[PDB]
């Protein structure tokens, strides 16, 4: 199933003591690093702590994007998680600010329970009682059943110009008729006719059943952005983009604040904090710090991982005042900073067997030990994509695993980042 | 139960520590120490809440982690909710669709208040019978009386392009801006299986139909936006308004609110902007801001920046605080000194009464030991971090030994820099 | 004040009253379980009105109505020209004069204005 | 308000007689 | 409500009949030289004569240039228009920059304009046909006028209109016994529904019953409008109303300014001249005020010595507060004032000098006097003292938070002490600068 | 009427005789014989239009005429002939690149007249019916001459319904389009005379033939029409702020068509001059358009105005004579304008007060004569209103030599003011 670079990856792998193992849930070694992970883990299951933030610090390939993978999957998929490159926040649509704050507002998820209805089947009969009210009788494999069906909603009912014989939809909190098409014992009526002709519900006409799906509280702040409705020239809102577009702090995310405790307070919705991560920090510019390193201080922010992939260099935006990781020594403050060292053989070599024993490929001693040496001239990054093609050139050969005669004679075809750059240094 | 807002950084800030004769206390609500800098915050609250000047900007400076954007929070909070505090970041002005000046002058009216109050003639009923032939007649009916009333054209108009139907409890007022308020319950389960979204049963009005509302909303000086553009008021729900018009904005606005005023149907409440990290404006907002605190009806503004003798954006100049001297002349400056001993860890403290990490003296002591080498705000974290390490231990109490093995988990930015050797 | 608490509703669903006639001159068949069915059914009927009620006036404006018609000056906010003048009894007659009017051009006008080239250049 | 219910009273009475 | 500003003590700049600036009056004090040299473009504007004249208040920080540049606008009156903007406002997301200028130039030039109009109103009694003996053949009567009896709370009064009054009236749809409006020199018919007085019952329909309308039946009052060039200009360029599909484009926002000289050399900028010269309107050149014109750019800079060259232009007072600084937007250019040197050859420079300790003084009581503070003789001279070490600024801001002390202290006038605590609470630019210097 | 006098009103053209000889100080313009000379040459190619696509530079000390020669030739061209004056940071637009500034500019200056021969009606109304139920009436026109009865038809009468016009008014009627123009009213009035009305205001009526063939003349430039060309918005060509002609499906359209009607005789040419003031404001890239934007027959030809030497170009880091490229500089010739001397100033001081309406004594002169040769002479002619204040508020009547200098060391020119710049302000 289309496997990724992270896929492997699926979980610290921590003890009942909170002690790191070299656990098959794909992590070995890092032992520092993965405690201080599965320690930060249990702040998002305590669901009190607000406004934090922890810096991923090492050299490249040390897995520390590995590691927030890690912290993600751990939680599972009732907490929101919300990966974000740094690049990525610097959009020509809308400002740097508002992207940020939206970001801010995705990771935190929301679950509620609501316990509609619907009523499906063939529409039979439509009698229209200054409407008092309508009848529709709905007719499935199980049976009928006759329903007065708020008078208001006969504009959408004639909208859908749906009458006896169709099959639909109707929502009992809004109305939100919608046509499926004629019945099936009515095709071939006009032996030609563009219809759909959608089979007969089996179930019950009356359709109660709860949803506890969870909506995020950007996406409520996106839906209570713009207006609804072709008024006279409202319309337009289904035409010209609406990119991102700026909330604004004053009347509309304070207000949704507000409804949000009203609906917990009376045991309807239920929050679930999630989990910001934020890769390559140290791409934003100077302001985006200024304005995260106190946006972050509220009492709404949620958990952030900030990741910085290099180490003391000029911070983008000021281009004369270093720092170490890319961060200001202003904002690296008030962060819980987690190293993230290398390697060892051993540790490259399991890492390497782990790729090859996910990706399916059975391999040689003799093969996977210089596959594992590579990774010491090379980056632990380079044996990983080495792998593959051997094991491609092996089935070409009809050998359905890998030798050493393979993984060695790949490496010819493809070169890494260190011999590129030497041969390279001629400047083309 | 958990509500939107839990405990966050500034969050044991619940007010400024200072006596009736504005007299810094030891360590009241929440707040710690910085005796002449709470003193000073509750100096500039007090003109705030009076409102009579404006143009007045108090500057807060002093090391990282020395109580600047605390301060602010406090006396945000000492203040009450009905007077505007507009609490935005330096980087907040830098948009696209506006320019670095009209997101100024939107951030400064966004904190002038408008208590506005009307008065309209409602008459509120549920509707009995409509007739119509055009001409008709209305029989609105209440819990107390029921009455007719004759309609034309323009009634009658309004009655058909609302659908109002027999037992809709309509309400209307003088001009008829007529609002199809709630329906009957009389009419039970008008809706058996499926309602309308915006239909719900109500039920019937009391007293007379004739009654009297009072509705009273403080809005800011910022509508503007309201008669910027011909939408109903919904551009202040996005981005909306990008031009800020000077002789709209000024010349009808200011008038009309003036007008207000002495009408007595508004009544201006001038509020606080607070500009985070004010450094990271350019000298054009500083040069307009040297004229905008020139202005009739300004609020007071309040700047934490700890910049020392740095650059000033857009410019190869340095200032003290990184920002032009004509702007220090119009400012007021206030110092946050850095903590002692025995105020990192009373603060230390008061933080851990938050969360309720119930700590020990020994853990205590060499958790302030340990803010006081690295820095104030890195302590902080450790309280929640051992809190948690111990948590799984089954214990009760944070112990030093605890704080240690947190210690060594999460290396801080100096030791983080220490370790930076290898260079990839 | 009026929220139509719950029983309310239930008690509503008694017989219905007759209607008035105002002209005064002065100064064996039978199922206990479908009626059981029917009785249980129309219970989580009037259950389900009742919620769908509540949950459908439990929000309140951010502004409302009554503010914006408030902060809603004339649709000419600073525009040279005045509003719909409904009479002289108001002080907004009396402050725009017709000359001023013909100074600004409405885009029909600059149709009328333009007809010519329109026709003979584009 | 009281007058309307005293003015249905007497409303009662005529179309009771005729 | 006052709101007192930080600028609102300035009355004038305190002239006498001769033209000599007066040590203190009209709430300014000292600036003898500066007052008197900005006191001839007073009378340049009154002149209504020269355009595109500049005069440049060039000084250092806190020395006034605000204080009487403002000013001028009181001595000229709010009667002819004052434009104030500062340097940083040029800069926008949606209209070039060289634009915002010409957009000012053109908001400082006021046109008022006057017209009369008589007007009509009062409940219609009666409207009957006045006879004409057959003008045609013999087909039958002819309206040659309409005899219309309007009522109004003075007297009831018997008109005549023409005939085509009379078609419009019968396509209007009203009837007797209502309230309508006639203008007799346009001729159009407006009306007001019917008379709120005696023709509506409790009825609930607001047809808008306007009441018996109260004052004679006929009435005249000339109009006075004081629109600018740069509204009509706006007018012009964004129209209004419900028509046009052009013009209903109202939900977009519409910003769209940088009006085409077309639409200046066409439209208002001539009506204006046909109007004036017609007597019906009468120009009224106001001033523009453009303080912190270092923040302007070279393009910015080239454009105002392009456009202070036309003939329609009104005059400019400059603040430049910078000494030799770099032009913004170019680089190693050392121009005076911050403004490039050929720009400098077109303003008028009038220096401001620094305030002495008694000026200082004068100042800050005269401030004192205008936020209402009652301070003590004591109080005023520490102040004094304390604000030759610094400048008069911070001098003067403490003022108010000096009274709320006192005030708390259970005070009604500002003491020595008072102020010497408010000193310590908070300092100015220099001592700030100091402890940053000496911390790292 | 009312449009008060600017730094360049005075000069009412250039001082030129039939064969382009300058005179000293004839129409406003004193001194600088050449480049009077100059610009008298390049105007007289102008009004020929046979080449298009030159250009001409004027450059000087500054404050030596280069605008005040642009605006004399401007004046000298008249109407009918577009000139169209630009500052070189007026190109720098946020709803369009530079190009496209560039060659709006270009095409703002090029004007296409075209002759209309429509026959239409003029005469004094002398009576209208009109029968109301289609609908039909008849009309009467009188002359000075003849009068004669028209029947109008269902259309003629719904237009002068619209109108509304009555006895007495003077009308046109477009027999074509049947459009009404009212001129006034004649010796008429009294519509009920007992109604309330206006002043009444009479004209004479028109004379001759009752119907003439007169000649109307619809002048646009071609920027207006690529604009009303550009897309369906209706009323273009004002609309406040918008350009974005697209290139071939619409400009070369237009040269087209224009080059047609040049052709079979609708409207052939009348080019104009594009006067781009402070030219060094322009980008490199402004320069590399213009190179190829002067190729072309519609190119009209520009004046520029350079205060700059031996700098930069904007835009990068080549320095070039003018502030130009040499690639641009290659096609336009220059002229060189002399600094005024004592005699020049001092008549050009005389001409700029006797403009403003103020008379100064003999002394007067020569002192401001002084001062404007140690000094600017913009200053020394910015001193000749400022003084004439002080004059009249203590009750004078001619600008002595005391007035002046007081008004002098009431101002600072541009020395005085850097000289005292020694106070460290800001920086
Ligand atoms: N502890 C680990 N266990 C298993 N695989 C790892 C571990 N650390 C790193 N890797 C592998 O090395 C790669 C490092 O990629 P990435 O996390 O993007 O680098 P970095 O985070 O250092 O910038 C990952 O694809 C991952 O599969
Ligand atoms: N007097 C105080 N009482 C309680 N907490 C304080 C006090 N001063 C500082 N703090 C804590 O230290 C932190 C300092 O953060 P911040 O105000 O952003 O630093 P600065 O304003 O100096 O840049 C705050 O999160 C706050 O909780
Ligand atoms: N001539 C004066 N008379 C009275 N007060 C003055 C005078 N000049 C300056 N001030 C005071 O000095 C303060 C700052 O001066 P300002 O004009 O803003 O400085 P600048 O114009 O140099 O930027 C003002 O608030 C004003 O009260
Ligand atoms: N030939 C001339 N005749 C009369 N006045 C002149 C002449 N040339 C320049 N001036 C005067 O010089 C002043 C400014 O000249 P300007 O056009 O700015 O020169 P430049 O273009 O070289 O800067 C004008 O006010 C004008 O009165």
């Amino acid at each position: 199933q289309r496997i990724a670079s992270h896929s492997h990856v699926k979980g610290l792998g921590l003890d009942e003591s909170g002690l790191a193992k070299q656990a098959a849930s794909g992590l070995v070694g890092q032992e520092n690093a993965r405690e201080a992970c599965g320690v930060i883990v249990e702040l998002i299951k305590s669901k009190k702590m607000a406004g934090r933030a922890v810096l991923l610090a090492g050299p490249p390939g040390t897995g520390k994007t590995a590691l927030a993978l890690a912290i993600a999957q751990e939680l599972g998929s009732k907490v929101p998680f919300c990966p974000m490159v740094g690049s990525e926040v610097y959009s020509t649509e809308i400002k740097k600010t508002e992207v940020l704050m939206e970001n801010f507002r995705r990771a935190i998820g929301l679950r509620i329970k609501e316990t509609k209805e619907v009523y499906e089947g063939e529409v039979t009969e439509l009698t229209p009682c200054t409407i008092s009210h309508v009848i529709i009788g709905l007719k499935t494999a199980k049976g009928t059943k006759q329903l007065k069906l708020d008078p208001s909603i006969f504009e959408s009912l004639q909208k859908e110009r749906v009458e006896a014989g169709d099959v639909i939809y109707i929502e009992a909190n809004s109305g939100a008729v919608k046509r499926q098409g004629r019945c099936d014992t009515y095709a071939t009526e006009f032996d030609l006719e563009a219809e759909e002709y959608v089979p007969l519900p089996k179930g019950d006409v009356h359709k109660k059943k709860e949803i506890i799906q969870d909506v995020t509280l950007h996406d409520l702040d996106v839906a209570n952005a713009r207006p609804q409705g072709g008024q006279d020239i409202l319309s337009m809102m289904g035409q010209l983009m609406k990119p991102k577009k700026t909330e604004i702090t004053d009347k509309l995310r304070g207000e949704i604040n507000k409804v949000v405790n009203k609906y917990i307070d009376q045991g309807i919705a239920e929050l679930v904090p999630g989990v910001l991560f934020v890769d390559e920090v140290h791409m934003l510019d100077i302001e985006c710090f200024t304005y995260l390193h106190r946006a972050l201080e509220s009492s709404i922010a949620p958990i952030v991982i900030f990741a910085s992939n290099r180490g003391n260099c000029v911070i983008r935006g000021t281009e004369d005042i270093t720092s170490p990781h890319g961060i200001p020594l202003d904002l690296l403050d008030r962060v819980m900073i987690i190293r993230t060292m290398l390697y060892t053989p051993q540790e490259m070599k399991q890492i390497i067997k782990i790729r090859a024993q996910t990706e399916g490929i059975n391999i040689s001693e003799e093969a996977l030990n210089h596959l594992g040496e590579i990774g010491t001239k090379t980056t632990l990054r380079y044996s990983v994509q080495l792998l593959t093609p051997a094991n491609l050139l092996a089935k070409i050969n009809g050998k359905d695993s890998i030798e050493k005669e393979h993984v060695e004679e790949i490496s010819e075809l493809f070169y890494d980042a260190k011999s590129s750059a030497k041969i390279l240094a001629d400047q083309q | 139960v958990t509500r939107i807002e839990r405990i966050g950084a500034h969050s044991h800030i619940r007010g400024l520590g200072l006596d009736d004769a504005l007299e810094p206390r030891q360590a009241s609500q929440g707040m710690v120490g910085q005796l002449a800098a709470r003193r000073a915050a509750g100096v500039v609250l007090e003109m705030i809440r009076e409102g009579k000047i404006a143009g007045r900007a108090v500057l807060i400076a002093g090391q990282p982690g020395t109580g600047k954007t605390a301060i602010a929070m406090g006396m945000a909070q000492a203040l009450g909710p009905d007077t505007p505090f507009t609490a935005i970041a330096g980087s907040e002005i830098f948009s696209l669709e506006m320019s670095k000046t009209e997101a100024l002058t939107q951030a400064f009216r966004r904190s002038i208040g408008v208590r506005i109050k009307e008065e309209t003639e409602i008459i509120e009923g549920e509707v009995v019978e409509i007739q119509i032939d055009k001409v008709g007649k209305l029989t609105l009916k209440t819990t107390e009386m029921e009455t007719i009333y004759d309609l034309g054209t323009k009634m009658i108009e309004s009655l058909t392009k609302d659908k109002v139907q027999a037992g809709d409890v309509i309400t209307i007022d003088k001009a008829t801006g007529k609002i199809s308020k709630l329906g009957r319950s009389f009419t039970r389960a008008r809706d058996y299986d499926a309602m309308g979204s915006q239909t719900k049963f109500v039920q019937c009005p009391d007293g007379e139909l004739q009654k009297r509302k009072e509705v009273v909303h403080t809005v800011s000086l910022h509508e503007i936006d309201v008669i910027n553009s011909r939408t109903q008021g919904f551009l202040a729900l996005f981005s909306g308004d990008t031009g800020e018009i000077k002789s709209e904005v000024r010349e009808q606005i200011n008038a009309k609110v003036a007008e207000w005023r002495e009408e007595g149907k508004a009544e201006i409440i001038p509020g606080v902007l607070f500009i985070d990290e004010v450094h990271m404006l350019d000298i054009e907002s500083f040069s307009f801001l040297n004229r905008a605190l020139e202005s009739d009806m300004a609020p007071v503004l309040i700047m934490a920046t700890n910049r020392g003798i740095t650059r000033i954006r857009g410019t190869s100049y340095q200032s003290p605080h990184g920002i032009p001297i004509d702007l220090l002349d119009r400012l007021l400056i206030v110092s946050t000194t850095p903590y002692s001993e025995k105020d990192t860890k009373q603060i230390l403290r008061i933080r851990c009464e938050e969360e309720d990490v119930e700590m020990s003296e020994d853990a205590y002591t060499v958790l302030t030991r340990i803010g006081l080498e690295t820095s104030l705000r890195y302590a902080i974290q450790l309280i929640t971090a051992a809190s948690l390490v111990c948590r799984k231990r089954k214990g009760t109490e944070v112990q030093v030994d605890d704080i240690k093995r947190v210690y060594s988990l999460f290396l801080d930015e100096s030791r983080s820099t220490q370790y930076m050797k290898e260079y990839q | 004040r009026h929220r139509l608490s719950r029983r309310v509703l239930l008690e509503v669903a008694t017989a219905p009253d007759p209607p008035p006639r105002p002209k005064p001159v002065k100064m064996p068949f039978y199922l206990d379980s479908l009626e059981e069915k029917r009785k249980r059914q129309r219970s989580e009927r009037l259950e389900r009105i009742f919620q769908l009620s509540e949950a459908h006036g439990a929000l309140a404006p951010v502004y409302g109505t009554e503010v914006l018609d408030f902060c809603t000056l004339p649709q000419p906010v600073a525009s040279p020209i005045g509003p719909r003048s409904p009479g002289p009894s108001h002080p907004t007659f009396w402050t725009y004069t017709e000359a001023a009017h013909r100074a600004v051009l409405f885009p029909q006008q600059r149709l009328d204005q333009l007809s010519e080239i329109i026709e003979r250049f584009i | 308000a009281r007058a309307f219910k005293i003015i249905r009273e007497a409303y009662k009475k005529y179309i009771t007689a005729h």
